[PDB]
């Protein structure tokens, strides 16, 4: 598995730089609930809900297309780590009700974005 | 690029030997603000004391009357790129 | 572009040991899937440790810092896997297990970054 | 690669007119099964109704008596790489 290696990579890489250039130009916005990390995580909901759809409908496309969509771009542009470290820093700093709003916002909020992303395309079907 | 020092620092109440200190926040998430202040006259050695990133006060205890404080407040602060990192000073003086 | 290349090398590792790690794993236990839960606990541990290690080394390179952090750590760990393991739970009637996999995930990789954190923090 | 097809596909109980169908469930997180059925004899239209994936059992209803029925099972799960998938089937024969 090298193809497989270079899906992984090409989409990795496009989804690590749009989390980077995103992150870097909006966080700093509003620093309870960093905006570049929240719409990189939701954004990244959406496209995997709307390829949890999509690929369900057209189950003979290539594995190189889905993993580089969804291990490789969704994989990237997302982010569990930095989530906790801002967390953790809210924690840190006993700002613990915004650190407790950040945790339901990118959960309920990233869930609500793959259900948009699921049943968007579902019904458009 | 936001600025992570404080600004508005000042004495809001003083004793011959304390002085309560204020500031404005800066608009990051401040772990903790590090209070440094020592004599303006010389080589008498600085200290310094944390206080936690919610509070934007600290009590200055123990100084002696009618003398010449430096006092300066730095953060240590949450950024994306940096991590936690230290903030440069605002600084200001005082005579009790 | 220096910065650029820290993301991607350090994002490239990172992707690479979650795809290789998720892959053999997941399976396992589907209820709450091992190798995505790994890689956000190691991600955790090791920005904990990046934490508490690049405060007391404050004039390291940002380049270094960038790799470790925005690249491996951004790279390893991820949400959207952890979302539709969450989602797949919650179409299928498992609320049980969804609900367990969003505290594990949370307070778990919470958990590493203090472990990462403190273990630094009291080691001088 | 773990089989997301069920297993142990039978018929546990049946009257003239239905059956009551049981499956050891796959080692993965199944949304819904489709069970399929219809007259074995190919000229008659096949009907399919889903379950969900917490349930291991189904009822078909509405049969004719003295019928050979052909049953099949296959899942809608989710897995790593495949995301939301169909199943390969299970299927067997009954006559009421
Ligand atoms: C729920 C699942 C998550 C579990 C794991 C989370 C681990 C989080 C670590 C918390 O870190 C502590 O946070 C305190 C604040 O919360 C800080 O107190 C500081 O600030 C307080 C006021 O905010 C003062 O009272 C303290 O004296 C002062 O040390 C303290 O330094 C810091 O080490
Ligand atoms: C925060 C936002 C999270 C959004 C999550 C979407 C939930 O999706 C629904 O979950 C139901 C619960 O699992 C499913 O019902 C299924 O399961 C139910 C419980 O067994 C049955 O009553 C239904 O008929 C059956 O369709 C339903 O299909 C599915 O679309
Ligand atoms: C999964 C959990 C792992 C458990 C490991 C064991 C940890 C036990 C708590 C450590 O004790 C804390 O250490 C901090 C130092 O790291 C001190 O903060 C002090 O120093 C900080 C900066 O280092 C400042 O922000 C604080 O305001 C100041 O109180 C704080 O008082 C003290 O209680
Ligand atoms: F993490
Ligand atoms: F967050
Ligand atoms: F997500
Ligand atoms: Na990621």
């Amino acid at each position: 598995m090298i193809k497989s290696l270079f899906a992984v990579i090409i989409g990795g890489s496009v989804g690590c730089t749009l989390r980077w250039l995103l992150s870097t130009k909006f966080n700093s916005l509003f620093p309870n609930l960093p905006p570049g990390t929240l719409v990189v995580n939701l954004l990244a909901g959406l496209i995997i809900g709307t390829a949890l759809a999509y690929f369900l409908r057209q189950p003979h496309l290539d594995p190189f297309w889905k993993l580089m969509i969804t291990t490789g771009l969704c994989g990237g542009l997302s982010t569990f780590s930095t989530f906790s470290v801002e967390v953790f820093a809210l924690l840190q700093a006993g700002n613990y009700i915004w650190a407790l709003t950040s945790v339901l916002v990118h959960v309920i909020g990233s869930l609500i974005m793959s259900a948009l992303g699921f049943f968007i395309i579902t019904i458009l079907f | 690029s936001v600025s992570s020092v404080p600004t508005k620092l000042e004495v809001v109440a003083a004793t011959p030997t304390s002085l309560l200190i204020s500031w404005d926040a800066p608009a990051v998430t401040v772990v903790h603000y590090v209070i440094t202040y020592g004599e303006t006259g010389g080589n008498s050695p600085v200290q310094e004391f944390t206080v936690p990133g919610s509070k934007s006060t600290a009590t200055i205890s123990g100084l002696k009357p009618g003398v010449d404080y430096t006092i300066t407040v730095y953060t240590m602060y949450y950024s994306y790129s940096d991590l936690y990192s230290y903030s440069s000073p605002i600084s200001i003086n005082y005579r009790t």
